[PDB]
């Protein structure tokens, strides 16, 4: 309808190992544009475009200000890091694995084996496809990783083949929920 | 078991509200 | 980086919305409801787990406004560019007649954060059951929503998630059938 004005506030924290290493940023954007941040990594806020110019100098003037924010990455970043770790970092969801046929084209028969993971946590999941016990790579094509929205992800690895009586397919999952790859065979 | 949140700064003492333009 | 918690917040005029949200790695924590003061956790068993005083967010959106509105004079008021958003409908897993499952229609990359969502079941709009999240965020400033709608797969329905947005020309719909 009528011309909107959207501003928008991100603080974000970043970790590398832990808290080992942490990095604090403060943005401010004005209409999908980002004009002014703060960084820990500078220590004072940095104009991005020529609207922050004249807000990097008012408030890099403000010692007391800078101070208080070269302070978060320990009293905010940290500090948050420390009370939702537990369900965070260490949340951890098994993937459920299932084998199935399907069609790239509902004319002719099923030429798709489908390997589905799901409602898995982490994001981070690799997962692999053997025919007869040997890995296949130039016939896979997947959804890439999917996310739900719900602290859960999935995905489809999908195996092209036209299966033989005889064959055996094997679809292999690794995930940080798990000390030992899944496995789930299929046999035609 | 707090979590903290992070305090933006105003960028000017402005406490006028307008209309946006049509 | 390992992992990454972004604070987000923002406000919209002259709708007058604005909305707090807590990210942990793509994922919501929490968020505040404005008019309930109430902090909103994304899973209920985080509210026993860790505890936020929702009147802080209120404090925030105060100044979020007040900056909004002193550089959308200094900006010469020049309004924002709509980006029109991309739709994707899936089901929470495989499909199974008379299984219960989850219908997710997934919008994303767009701005500004206002969208009109509707459950369509063979052509008729559906409220029973469903949920949705608030405005997500992403490293390029866009946005990102879902919308959920619980089911009984059959070979009897089909599904359309229909989205408006200012950046769009027409309603889009997004289509979805059992595959028997
Ligand atoms: C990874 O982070 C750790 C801290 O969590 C860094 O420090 C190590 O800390 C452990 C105990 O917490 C000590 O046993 C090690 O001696 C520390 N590292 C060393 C050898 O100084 C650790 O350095 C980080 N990893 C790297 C190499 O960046
Ligand atoms: C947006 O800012 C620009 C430049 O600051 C304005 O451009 C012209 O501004 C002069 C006065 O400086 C006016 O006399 C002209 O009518 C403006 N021309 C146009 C239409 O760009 C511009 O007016 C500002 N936007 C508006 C319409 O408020
Ligand atoms: C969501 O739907 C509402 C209601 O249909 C839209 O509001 C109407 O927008 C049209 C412009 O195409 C106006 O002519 C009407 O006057 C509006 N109705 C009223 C009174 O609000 C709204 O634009 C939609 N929002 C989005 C983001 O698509």
């Amino acid at each position: 309808t009528r011309p909107r004005f959207l501003e928008l506030l991100k603080s974000e924290c970043h970790f590398f190992n832990g808290t080992e290493r942490v990095r604090f940023l403060e943005r401010y954007f004005h209409n999908q544009e980002e004009f002014v941040r703060f960084d820990s990594d500078v220590g004072e806020y940095r104009a991005v475009t020529e609207l922050g110019r004249p807000v990097a100098e008012s408030w890099n003037s403000q010692k007391d200000l800078l101070e208080q924010k070269r302070g978060q990455v320990d009293t905010y970043c940290r500090h948050n890091y420390g009370v939702v770790e537990s369900f965070t970092v260490q949340r951890r969801v098994h993937p459920q694995v299932t084998v199935y046929p399907a069609k790239t084209q509902p004319l002719q028969h099923h030429n798709l084996l489908v390997c589905s993971v799901s409602g898995f946590y982490p994001g981070s999941i690799e997962v692999r496809w053997f025919r007869n016990g040997q890995e296949e790579k130039t016939g896979v094509v997947s959804t890439g990783l999917i996310h739900n929205g719900d602290w859960t992800f999935q995905t489809l690895v999908m195996l092209e083949t036209v299966p033989r009586s005889g064959e055996v397919y094997t679809c292999q999952v690794e995930h940080p929920s798990v000390t030992s790859p899944l496995t789930v065979e299929w046999r035609a | 078991q707090h979590i903290r949140c992070n305090i933006p700064k105003r960028i000017g003492p402005s406490k006028v509200a307008t209309l946006v333009p049509r | 980086e390992e992992h990454v918690i972004i604070q987000a917040e923002f406000y919209l005029n002259p709708d007058q919305s604005g909305e707090f949200m807590f990210d942990f790695d793509g994922d919501e924590i929490f968020h505040v409801d404005m008019a309930k003061k109430e902090t909103v956790w994304r899973l209920e068993e985080f509210g026993r787990f860790a505890s936020f005083e929702a009147q802080g967010a209120l404090a925030n959106i105060a100044v979020d406004k007040a900056n909004l509105e002193i550089m959308t004079k200094r900006s010469n008021y020049t309004p924002i560019t709509n980006v029109p958003p991309e739709v994707t409908v899936l089901t929470n897993s495989p499909v199974e007649l008379r299984e219960p499952n989850v219908l997710i229609c997934f919008i994303d990359k767009f701005t500004p954060p206002v969208v009109n969502v509707t459950w369509l079941r063979n052509g008729k709009p559906v409220t029973t059951g469903v949920s949705e999240t608030v405005f997500l965020p992403r490293e390029d400033h866009l946005f990102r929503k879902f919308h959920y709608l619980p089911f009984l797969p059959s070979t009897e329905d089909v599904y359309d998630c229909r989205v408006e947005h200012w950046g769009l020309d027409e309603p889009l719909l997004k289509h979805w059938e059992f595959d028997a």
